[PDB]
């Protein structure tokens, strides 16, 4: 599934997203549409052999396990099949996981490089929530 | 802090009838809001999270609700194994929070 | 499978530091993050802190940065250290982890000049 940006911001906000542990709703919207272009089903294979998975873009060799990447730790303890639905409460119940490390949303390569330090907020406006 | 305030602080039913608890943030907290249930000389268990979410190997009669402040936990048809402490813990903000918990017993 | 237990001294004095154990069995420590919650006398539970993945920490504000928590990896375990400890740190100490599915059985520990 392909989300519009608005309906994803209500999806999120829905899913608890809207000032998770300091993170307002703008970075979360913003994140998806960087790491994966609200694409739930997108997937990249990394050069280590690892793979990030769904709508954002979570890692094999630390979140999830998909049985094929070396040196995995699972940390979300959850198989990345899971994060490839139209649901996204898998990579939501995930995603706060992976945000609540001292490292926060730098976890996300594309939302440190394209999304920190940006009116964030700009994602979620002249949506109806 | 966020607070949780939780309601009434004590519950008597007979099994077999329903009850549900509730949990009150201080401040909106999404649906960060998780269910424990503890007996005397035992440690918490989670039976719901985030506000509604299904815990794998907790009976199908517990049930989640809620979201921003509001929030409540159900039991259809209460067993006897279910007496005891059930507390609710806020995870959106840091420091976590517990509510000052219900205590569910016999009548 | 996972299992955690608690370890370490029931009965400590006033002022002195308090440090408990928890052995994780059933997969490494590195494949979680390690949290330590405490009951005190009247069913009130307090989140102490947890430590996660990197290695960063975050500790409950009520401890006044009294406490540490710590990892080894060699003995898969964690700790929790409570400095200056007074009558009101006289509680049940358990250790979970972040998600909460896994708990130790709890420890008591009494904080007493005697």
């Amino acid at each position: 599934k392909v989300f519009g940006r608005c309906e994803l911001a209500a999806a999120m906000k829905r899913h608890g997203l809207d000032n998770y542990r300091g993170y307002s709703l703008g970075n979360w919207v913003c994140a998806a549409k960087f790491e994966s272009n609200f694409n739930t089903q997108a997937t990249n294979r990394n050069t280590d052999g690892s793979t990030d998975y769904g709508i954002l873009q979570i890692n094999s060799r630390w979140w999830c396990n998909d049985g094929r990447t070396p040196g995995s730790r699972n940390l979300c303890n959850i198989p990345c099949s899971a994060l490839l639905s139209s649901d996204i409460t898998a990579s939501v119940n995930c995603a706060k996981k992976i945000v609540s490390d001292g490292n926060g949303m730098n976890a996300w390569v594309a939302w440190r490089n394209r999304c920190k330090g940006t009116d964030v907020q700009a994602w979620i406006r002249g949506c109806r929530l | 802090d966020i607070v949780l305030t939780q309601s009434p602080a004590t519950l008597s039913v007979t099994p077999g009838n329903s009850v549900s608890l509730s949990c009150r943030a201080s401040q909106s907290i999404g649906n960060n809001l998780h269910w424990y249930q503890q007996k005397s000389h035992e440690s918490p268990r989670l039976l719901i999270k985030y506000a509604s979410q299904s815990i794998s190997g907790i009976p199908s009669r517990f049930s989640g609700s809620g979201s921003g402040t509001d929030f409540t936990l159900s039991i259809n048809s209460v067993e006897t194994e279910d007496f005891g402490m059930y507390f609710c813990q806020q995870s959106n903000a840091w420091p976590y929070t517990f509510g000052g918990g219900t205590k569910l017993e016999i009548k | 499978d996972v299992q955690l237990q608690e370890s370490g001294p029931s009965l400590v004095k006033p002022s002195q530091t308090l440090s408990l154990t928890c052995s994780v069995t059933g997969d490494s420590i590195t494949s979680d993050y390690w949290s330590w919650i405490r009951k005190f006398p009247g069913n009130r539970l307090e989140y102490m802190g947890y430590v996660s993945y990197s290695g960063s920490t975050y500790y409950n504000p009520s401890l006044k940065s009294r406490i540490s928590i710590t990892r080894d990896t060699s003995k898969n375990q964690y700790y929790l250290d409570l400095n200056s400890v007074t009558t009101e740190d006289t509680a049940t100490y358990y250790c979970a982890n972040w998600d909460g599915d896994y708990w130790g059985q709890g420890t008591l520990v009494t904080v007493s000049a005697a």
